[PDB]
């Protein structure tokens, strides 16, 4: 049984990596959707500073 | 064992092929104190402008990467490779890929001006050694000299 | 320049600065220069197996002569040892006999393999000298 | 199968310090040593035949065989009375 | 600049002027003195083809 | 330097006949004195002259053993030689570090291995009373061990760089260092050294339980197997050891031990054995000055694949069958079987 | 249940305890395991000293 | 026997000091493969035979030879 053993720990690490990989992918999304939507609390700095009015229509 | 003669016979083809380079070198780019014994023989001024080396000026020896590409056949994406003889690859591809204080040089043709910045006896040096190896091998009909001094 | 028989003069130098005087023979000699660059090699195995050769002459057959050659000259000499040793000890006629057959048969064989070795013969004609010497 | 080992991307994830020996390893170890030990004393790399390993393989033997004759001889001295 | 370079040979080699620091540019750079050179365009004034 | 090395040789002689002879206390003194400055003066001069230092090292091999195995008082018997291997042992090994290959490494390194041996087989001997045959056994399976594992163990004593084996999942084996693959041929060079002197301590060793095992008159003839295996074994291993000087040791011990089986025999009263062991040592001579006046005999080309295989197979054989016989010749199986 | 059930469940339980223990969980080897059939090979040599003293009983006087 | 244990105490701590004056043998990342593994080895056959001397000390073995 060995063998389907070695398999399966074969998969799981490659799936652990996976895992990890995806996630990063997913934490880069997620900072990337709150560099451009933050909380309302912090609109009030946006003013007056080069991301002021940052949108354009290509975005 | 297979894969480890097969990478000794790999190993030795690629040593003929950088030994053939650095001959090739050594033929076109010789040491500065042999630059005396050129003038008079049959490689007085021996390049013209369908050669390799025409206009390319020895400056010393350097690690050179190997001119010809050295590189793994497809299927090492992500596939995991026996240890030993990845191991052994990957010792192989990292030393032979460059060859060992080969001659190298500045290629004049495709510069337009140089500053030389350093101390001015070594300075004065190096730009002697240069324009020696330049005028010792081209003719004045493809090349030429100037220069403007203090003295 | 070079002295003979020495390192080759420097070309900067002037050859009066270089002690050298009326007479002196001097060689034209190749300016030295050190290795190109040493084999460099990343398999420690195949490290092994190259860098033995540049001191490892292979066993073949004049290895195989030359201890021949050792293990008779040892042959010869220990049996006179013992030759003589036993007919001090014993006398019983038998280390003599022993001992002098050595002499002869060593004193004919060193005029024997004469031409075809000079070394081998001379080699043996000197290590006669102890069988002779004990049997007489 | 599965096989592979993809390259991690994250920079916040966990890194596996503190490696062990896997079978694999020592093997390859155990390996590259008799290559090593075969390309010193003869001037062998290729190890289309390792007659060290032989050597090594037949002192074995013996001790086998010893250890063998003498538990051998040993139940034999307690049953048989 | 790798049209331009800026090389600083002070240390016994020359160095390259690439963004950030100096890179090696080689590891032994010959140099000749003025009377070798000169004895080299001795030997070559004989010659000519212009 | 000959001159000294001649002063060092014949005062250490001198020195121990009078110290066994006389028995003052003047011998130990005036040996020590010697060795003491021998070892010192190899030291010293390791920095201004590389051969000679090498040289006075080797020598101080006699001097110092002279000494030790006599600083034990009372008579001579185990411990003294357990004093003596092991300071032989330990001014090898201290010698041998600290300078490059100059083949007195080869030396240092069979000298400190036959030293190693010897020594723990002196501390069997003093430990507890074990008969003669038990000692040449332990010598003979020594030597052996030593032989047999004498590649790779040169090879990790070389200090090569150690094999990297990357396991799955950890990062990239980054290349080495330059420098240590620039310094490789230094540590091939000392490895071949290293090879050849431990091969050289193997021979000695078993030379040594060979003469321990059949000097004496009531001999088993398990022992006379015992030694010839051996023997045969060391012939035959040469035909692996591909180079010259390993081979050449291989040969000649079975000359080696033709020799000294015969001093032995002439050192006791077995004369007629004495004769037998000079017709054995002649018909050894004989196969050597045969094997080099036909040099299309001793190659292997003249020989076909199976008896090529055969000779493997005995030699399997016989490095196989040595240890088992070696336990029936001491009393192992007897014991064992009346327990 | 299967062969397959068991051994599957019996392998993530045992990785699992990889996974507080060690702090890997590649699974490459797997030395919790390797001790725990250590003591248990352990008892096993008991077991057939225990059985194989009873024969030896059984057949002596 | 409370002076030699005082003496194995001492051995141990020297043993301690060791490793942690010299950090390269402190950790078996700088120890040869075949070294790892003979550890191993040892500490598996250890705790293997561990519990047959363990019921060898105790009058098991003797329990069913006299049984």
């Amino acid at each position: 049984t060995e063998e389907v053993d070695a398999e399966r720990a074969d998969y799981l690490r490659y799936l652990s990596v996976v895992r990890d990989n995806v996630r990063a992918h997913a934490a880069e999304q997620r900072a990337a959707l709150e560099w451009s939507h933050p909380e309302p609390e912090v609109l009030a700095t946006i003013p007056g500073t080069r991301r002021q009015w940052e949108r354009d229509p290509r975005d | 064992a297979d894969y480890l003669r097969y990478l000794s016979v790999v190993r030795d083809n690629v040593r003929a092929h950088a030994a053939e380079q650095r001959a090739a070198l050594e033929w076109s780019h010789p040491e500065p104190e042999v630059l005396a014994t050129i003038p008079g023989t049959r490689r007085q001024w021996e390049r013209d402008p369908r050669d390799r080396d025409f206009l390319v000026l020895r400056a010393g020896r350097h690690d050179v990467p190997l001119d010809a590409a050295l590189k793994v056949k497809d299927t090492a994406d992500e596939i995991d490779l026996e240890p030993v003889a990845h191991s052994a690859l990957r010792g192989l591809l990292d030393v032979q890929r460059t060859v060992r204080d080969a001659p190298t040089g500045l290629d004049v043709a495709k510069l337009a001006r140089i500053t030389v910045i350093g101390e001015a006896d070594e300075a004065r040096a190096a730009i002697r050694a240069w324009i020696a190896q330049a005028v010792t091998w081209h003719d004045p009909t493809m090349l030429g000299v100037a220069l403007a001094a203090p003295d | 320049l070079a002295p003979i028989g020495g390192a080759p003069f420097s070309l900067d130098a002037t050859l009066d600065t270089v002690g050298v005087v009326d007479g002196d023979l001097l060689a034209l000699q190749a300016v030295p220069s050190g290795p190109p660059a040493p084999r460099i090699v990343e398999d420690i195995a195949d490290a092994a197996v190259i860098f033995s050769e540049a001191r490892r002459r292979q066993w073949g057959p004049t290895h195989i002569a030359r201890g021949a050659a050792l293990a008779l000259i040892g042959l010869i000499l220990v049996g006179t040892g013992l030759s003589v040793a036993h007919r001090v000890i014993t006398g019983d006629l038998l280390g003599q006999f022993i001992v002098s057959g050595i002499a002869l048969a060593t004193v004919i064989a060193a005029l024997a393999v004469r031409n075809r070795s000079a070394v081998l013969a001379t080699s043996l004609a000197v290590t006669a000298l102890v069988p002779v010497a004990a049997a007489f | 199968f599965s096989s592979r080992t993809p390259v991690n991307e994250n920079p916040d994830g966990v890194q596996y310090r503190r490696g062990f020996v896997t079978r694999h390893q020592v093997s390859g170890w155990r390996f590259v040593m008799r290559r090593i030990a075969s390309g010193v004393a003869l001037h062998d790399t290729r190890m289309l035949v390792d007659p060290l390993r032989t050597q090594s393989r037949a002192v074995l033997t013996g001790a086998l065989i010893l250890v063998t004759g003498l538990v051998g001889c040993f139940i034999f001295s307690l049953f048989r009375p | 600049d790798p049209e331009r370079p800026i090389l600083r040979v002070a240390d016994g080699r020359i160095e390259r002027w690439q963004v950030g620091g100096w890179q090696p540019c080689v590891d032994v750079a010959d140099a000749m003195s003025a009377a070798e050179a000169a004895h080299i365009a001795r030997r070559l004034s004989r010659w000519d083809s212009n | 330097a000959l001159a000294l090395i001649g002063l060092i040789l014949v005062g250490t002689g001198l020195s121990v006949a009078h110290r066994v002879i006389t028995g003052d206390l003047l011998g130990q003194f005036i040996v020590s004195g010697i060795a003491l400055a021998t070892v010192i003066a190899a030291l010293a001069v390791r920095n201004r002259s590389a051969v000679l230092a090498t040289s006075l090292a080797v020598t101080a091999l006699v001097p110092v053993a002279a000494a030790f195995a006599l600083g034990v008082p009372g008579d001579f018997g185990a411990p003294n030689v357990l004093l003596a291997a092991a300071g032989v042992a330990a001014w090898s090994l201290i010698s041998m570090a600290g300078s490059p290959d100059d083949r007195g490494i080869a030396v240092f390194t069979a000298t400190a291995v036959t030293g190693v041996g010897v020594l723990l087989v002196a501390g069997a001997a003093s430990l507890w009373v074990i008969s003669s045959d038990v000692i040449g056994c332990a010598l003979v399976l020594l030597g052996l061990i030593v032989t047999v594992q004498a590649a790779q163990l040169s090879a990790m004593w070389a200090r090569f760089p150690l094999p990297v084996i990357p396991a799955p999942g950890d990062p990239t084996p980054a290349a080495r260092p330059l420098s240590v693959l620039a310094d490789l041929p230094r540590r091939v060079r000392v490895s071949q050294a290293h090879q050849t002197g431990v091969i050289a301590a193997g021979v000695l060793l078993g030379v040594a339980g060979s003469v321990a095992l059949v000097s004496s008159a009531n001999a088993s003839p398990w022992a006379w197997y015992i030694v010839v295996a051996a023997a045969a074994g060391a012939a035959l291993r040469a035909r692996v050891w591909d180079s010259a000087a390993c081979k050449a040791w291989l040969l000649g011990h079975s000359y080696l031990l033709a020799v000294a089986l015969l001093v032995a025999f002439v050192i006791g009263d077995r004369y007629q054995a004495a004769l037998w062991a000079l017709a054995a040592l002649a018909v050894l001579v004989l196969v050597w000055i045969v094997a080099a006046l036909n040099p299309k005999i001793a190659s292997p080309d003249t020989y076909s694949l199976p008896m090529r295989r055969m000779v493997g197979f005995l030699a399997t054989g016989l490095d196989a069958s040595l240890i088992p016989v070696m336990a029936l010749l001491v009393g192992l199986f007897s014991l064992v079987l009346d327990r």
